[PDB]
């Protein structure tokens, strides 16, 4: 039942997340670089992540970093009206996004992610779990034994479903309402990555060390 | 307790069976070839892109695609909480989910002995054939889902309910009913969960394992849109049926 403890997962979230240039695209890139450090910390603090081969740990984090970071900033922004809150304490607004041309994907984030997490009042335990389900992706190319990864993902499905039924018995379809936020994140995360490479090539947007390392081959 | 507790993993709570039945039949009537799709199976003769579109295989698709989109419309029409939706709001939902439902409808008719999907229940096509005829790498994506969904042993109700879920996405651009559409999906999911509990599949974690396929479908949709733009370059817009243009152009 708890071969993946929701409390151990919620703890990872709290261990990295605290309590609540000019170019928005550059500011977001700065935030992303800082968070790539914290991301690996959070990852190691998730049950059984550190037990996988070191190359697999990399494979998984290299694969889901975008979606993970997107989810994490989107949940922090639940308060932040019409805009997004960065890990650098900075705020980026809908209008400023449009000015940078990035208004289309930004509107998608605010709507499909922030709004939906806000409307449903998504807690940090569920967030952690969704992020953990994204982390544990067996479909990732090159991992030595994906069955271990798949098993760990299945372990999160179980624990998250269990927590949902326990903490929210009134909401009988909360667990599916949460899982259905993942197609939106997969879709959004993919377009954000495209823009990132488009901005990486133009050269005009300054991408820091870790973010760069993600945007290049290993 | 124990007894009070052992009323866990529920089955469809009465009204849910009315819903299950309306939808199961909405999909049953709209699923082109019914119980005789294996019997009425017409293999496409060996003629087969990632663009460089094989117009001979593309033509056979453009033929059958006009009724296919229509069925995806018919099914939605029959669902009462959809029928009750505004002019705009229900066209946005119909545009967004069209290809998802079509791919899902195609993927469920995959047979591994022959390595073929069955378009509109009439035409059986191979991986190379669907690719070269305009779908390109979207073909592999549909084929791979057909392999993946085979283990799930989905039935007419499962499919019908998945279709209703794909249709009721509150995460589409420019929606005004919103919560009205969101609660429609909420009800349909709850029923789908219960029907799944009732079905008792030989698969552990079936419900989440299934719901994750929504991403695969959502992605088959998104790639189709880009794959359509590449078709538009490689064409003639006159080759595209007006309905196909209605759904996909914009
Ligand atoms: N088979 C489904 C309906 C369905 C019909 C056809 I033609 C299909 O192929 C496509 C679709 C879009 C395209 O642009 C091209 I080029 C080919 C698929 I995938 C599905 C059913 O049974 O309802
Ligand atoms: C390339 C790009 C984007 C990608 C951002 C990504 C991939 C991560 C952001 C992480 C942050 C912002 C972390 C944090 O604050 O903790 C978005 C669409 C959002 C803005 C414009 C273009």
């Amino acid at each position: 039942n708890e071969d993946m403890p929701v409390e151990r997962i919620l703890e990872a979230e709290l261990a990295v997340e605290p309590k609540t240039p000019n170019d928005p695209v550059t500011n977001i890139c700065q935030a992303a670089d800082k968070q790539l450090f914290t991301l690996v910390e959070w990852a190691k603090r998730i049950p059984h992540f550190s037990e996988l081969p070191l190359d697999d740990q990399v494979i998984l984090l290299r694969a889901g970093w975008n979606e993970l970071l997107i989810a994490s900033f989107s949940h922090r922004s639940i308060a932040v009206k019409d805009g997004i809150l960065l890990a650098t304490g900075l705020h980026v607004h809908r209008n400023s996004a449009h000015s940078a041309g990035v208004g289309a994907i930004f509107d998608r984030v605010l709507t499909e992610l922030v709004s939906k997490m806000r409307d449903m009042q998504m807690d940090k335990t569920e967030l952690g779990c969704l992020r953990a389900i994204v982390l544990f992706n067996p479909d990732s190319k090159g991992l030595s034994n994906p069955a271990e990864v798949e098993a760990l993902r299945e372990k999160v499905y179980a624990s998250l479903e269990a927590y949902c039924k326990h903490k929210y018995p009134e909401q009988p379809g909360r667990f599916a309402k949460l899982l259905l936020r993942l197609p939106a994140l997969r879709s959004i995360g993919l377009k954000c990555l495209e823009h990132l490479f488009f901005f990486k090539l133009i050269g005009d947007t300054p991408i820091d060390t870790f973010l760069m390392e993600m945007l290049e081959a290993p | 307790e124990m007894i009070k507790s052992l009323q866990h993993r529920p089955s469809p709570s009465a009204e849910e069976w009315e819903l299950i039945h309306v939808v199961t039949e909405a999909h049953r009537s709209t699923n082109a070839q019914g119980s005789h799709w294996k019997q009425k199976r017409k293999f496409l003769p060996e003629d087969i892109p990632d663009d460089k579109v094989d117009l001979e295989a593309f033509s056979e698709f453009t033929k059958i695609i006009t009724p296919a989109i229509t069925r995806v419309v018919d099914f939605a029409k029959k669902l009462p909480m959809f029928s009750e939706l505004p002019c705009e709001d229900q066209i946005i939902l119909l545009k967004g989910c069209c290809m998802e439902i079509m791919s899902l409808r195609a993927a469920v008719r995959y047979d591994p002995e022959s390595e073929t999907l069955t378009l509109s229940g009439e035409m059986a096509v191979k991986r190379e054939q669907l690719k070269n005829g305009g779908l390109g790498v979207v073909s592999d994506a549909i084929f791979d889902l057909g392999k993946s969904l085979s283990a799930f042993n989905l039935d007419d109700t499962e499919v019908a309910l998945l279709q209703a879920v794909l249709l009721m996405s509150s995460d589409r651009t420019g929606l005004i009913c919103v919560d009205k559409i969101e609660k429609c999906q909420e009800t349909y999911l709850l029923a789908f969960e219960h029907y799944i509990n009732y079905r008792k599949h030989n698969i552990p974690h079936f419900w989440p394992k299934l719901l994750m396929k929504v991403t695969d479908l959502r992605m088959i949709g998104a790639c189709h849109a880009s794959r359509f733009l590449h078709m538009k370059v490689e064409c003639p817009t006159e080759l595209f049926p007006p309905l196909f243009l209605e759904v996909f152009e914009d």
